[PDB]
């Protein structure tokens, strides 16, 4: 029963470059390993199989190449569509295995976050919780920080946050945070506001509500 | 089995050049001991450097040797194929064999 | 051309029996070489091989796993089947059916999409859907945001469009979180023309399939 590593499992690129990803066998599996492209909303297109044998239909600069225990997928030149997650299968032996996948993720230059903050809806109200919901929208990299405070009252711990996969269009991201309280308290208190820090800033960009307003 | 792949994959190779020139040989059951029966049949083709190695892979999956010459029947029932038809033939066994497990 | 896609359950409870259904297009397993597996894979987690049948009845499964599963196919050879007897939380996964690119060989030319399986004791609850309203502290450089925010469904999945897909370009419907209380919350965005705001209507379609829970919500300025 063999085991297949890809490592590293997250790699970043700009268009254009030459790339190799590696997967790795627990034991030796000859020539034949399997490379698959894996983008979000749609399905799992193959590459390559037998180790180097370019599937019909996919461009020559893939490139699958190794044997026994070892094996490298490299693509030249990326295009813009060559960003994805790309996984290994030996189909060497029974019972078939799947390595973990590699993430590849287009860089680009810095782009600061357009931030929107959203009261809780009179409708939600209704059911005696509410929901404050902060966006930041089409930012990179990645990391970004949002702070909540309900008048000056930094909040800790009672929020959530989710990032979307970067954008086929301008490979940004964009996040989400959602602060929880009740009915009750969102009444007691009239500023909600959310301070987000990101590369991209010189200085944090607060958005701000008074409730009412 | 990388043996049994390793012989798929050079009779895969071999048939893809008709493979012995005009070399007739008596079909088998095959599904039966089917690779002593496949090396019983294509022990003796004599001028065909191309089923060599063919010959040799199925050896290795026979529990005893297969001679050259050796009497089996007047093979009344069987019939005259060509080589390239026998081991096509004996290409589909292997592969289900190999898809079985 | 060739189109494969899976069909299950939704949601089960443990010790249950995980009926899974493939439908196929572009090629019939009563056609030499034609073959299907079933793949799946659990969340944050990678691919794992169950059980593939071909063209003339030879299946195989995985040994981990061999007593629990049954595959099968119709005699019109146009759907394949995969059972798994007495689950657990462990078989929650996106199940995956895939026809083999090779006539003796196991690696796989086409996919499906793939169908989500939670094998849970709660029970399904459908969401609730509140407005994300455009106002001034949501709009800048003439661009305004406006959203849906799906809240306190069980089990995932639930999609989202906005306007039934007339709207294609500034949409961002966010992963869900799970919240403390067991439930799960999504929001959906989507970013348009704040000068338009008073002359265009802006609808989420939401939908829910565990629970039959289909909503459209009209998102307005105010409140």
């Amino acid at each position: 029963d063999v085991q297949i590593t890809q490592s590293p499992s997250y790699l970043a690129a700009s268009p254009g470059e030459t790339i190799t990803l590696n997967c790795r066998a627990s034991k030796s599996i000859s020539k034949y390993l399997a490379w698959y492209q894996e983008k979000p909303g749609k399905t799992n297109k193959l590459l390559i199989y037998s180790g180097s044998t370019l599937q019909s239909g996919i461009p020559s600069r893939f490139s699958g190449s190794g044997s026994g225990t070892d094996f490298t997928l490299t693509i030249s030149s990326l295009e813009p569509e060559d960003f994805a997650m790309y996984f290994c299968q030996q189909h060497n032996e029974y019972p078939y295995t799947f390595g973990g996948g590699t993430k590849l993720e287009i860089k680009r230059t810095v782009a600061a976050p357009s931030v929107f903050i959203f009261p809780p809806s009179d409708e939600q109200l209704k059911s005696g919780t509410a929901s404050v919901v902060c966006l930041l929208n089409n930012f990179y990299p990645r990391e970004a920080k949002v702070q909540w405070k309900v008048d000056n009252a930094l909040q800790s711990g009672n929020s959530q946050e989710s990032v979307t996969e970067q954008d086929s269009k301008d490979s940004t991201y964009s996040l989400s945070s959602t602060l929880t309280l009740s009915k009750a308290d969102y009444e007691k208190h009239k500023v909600y506001a959310c301070e987000v820090t990101h590369q991209g800033l010189s200085s944090p960009v607060t958005k701000s509500f008074n409730r009412g307003e | 089995s990388t043996a049994l792949r390793e012989l798929i994959e050079e009779l895969v190779n071999i048939t893809q050049a008709p493979l012995c020139n005009g070399s007739m040989v008596w079909s088998i059951n095959l599904t039966a001991g089917m690779y002593c029966a496949a090396l019983e049949s294509l022990i003796n083709v004599s001028g065909c450097s191309a089923i060599e190695k063919t010959q040799r892979m199925l050896s290795g999956f026979c529990p005893h040797k297969v001679s050259a010459g050796q009497f089996s029947s007047l093979h009344v029932r069987d019939t005259k194929i060509e080589v390239a038809q026998f081991v096509k033939d004996l290409l589909l066994h292997l592969k289900k064999l190999f898809r079985e497990g | 051309q060739v189109t494969l896609k899976e069909s299950g359950p939704g949601i089960l409870q443990p010790s249950q029996t995980l009926s899974l259904t493939c439908s196929f297009s572009g090629f019939s397993l009563s056609t030499y070489g034609m073959g299907v597996g079933w793949i799946r894979q659990p969340s944050g987690k990678g691919l794992e091989w169950l059980a593939h049948i071909w063209w003339d009845d030879v299946k195989r499964y995985n040994p981990a796993l061999k007593s629990r599963l049954t595959i099968s196919k119709d005699t019109s050879g146009s759907q394949v089947f995969l059972k798994i007897a007495s689950v657990d939380t462990s078989d929650t996964a996106t199940y995956y059916c895939a026809r083999m690119g090779s006539d003796y060989d196991v690696w796989f030319d086409y996919w499906g999409q793939g169908t989500l399986v939670t094998v849970s004791a709660a029970s399904t609850k459908g969401p609730s859907v509140f407005p994300l309203a455009p106002s001034s502290k949501s709009t800048s450089g003439g661009t305004a945001a406006l959203g849906c925010l799906v809240k306190d469904y069980f089990p995932e999945p639930v999609t989202v469009s906005w306007n039934s897909g007339a709207l294609t370009s500034g949409v961002h419907t966010f992963p869900a979180v799970l919240q403390s209380s067991g439930l799960y919350s999504l929001s959906s965005v989507v970013t348009v023309p704040s000068s338009s705001l008073g002359t265009q209507t802006y609808i989420c379609n939401v939908n829910h399939k565990p629970s039959n829970t289909k909503v459209d919500k009209k998102v307005e300025p105010k409140s």
